[PDB]
């Protein structure tokens, strides 16, 4: 589930607080912004990027 | 309490997404569900039976 500290967003098991970075290996894509009530801006990494810039 | 039903999903092996892109719609067939409750209960009183 997602949750933020206060100042950056993270993703955690739903039973106890393990705070992770958030990267396409913890999430999934669907659809567009428009349709979801209550989405919010943010930032995904990306861990291939580095790999391929290295 | 969308995040919930969004874990309830998850839970009969329907993804999250399924949830929130159809949230408006999830909570009209609830309230609507809801409305023949009270109907089906106020017209006949063989439901307590």
């Amino acid at each position: 589930v997602f949750v933020s500290n206060g100042t950056h967003w993270f993703v955690t098991q739903r039973n106890f607080y393990e705070p992770q970075i958030i990267t396409t290996d913890n999430t999934f894509v669907s659809g567009n912004c428009d349709v979801v009530i209550g989405i919010v801006n943010n930032t995904v990494y990306d861990p291939l990027q580095p790999e391929l810039d290295s | 309490f969308a995040m919930q039903m969004a874990y309830r999903f998850n839970g009969i092996g329907v993804t999250q997404n399924v949830l929130y892109e159809n949230q408006k719609l999830i909570a009209n067939q609830f309230n609507s569900a809801i409305g023949k409750i009270q109907d089906s209960l106020s017209s006949t009183a063989s439901a307590l039976g």
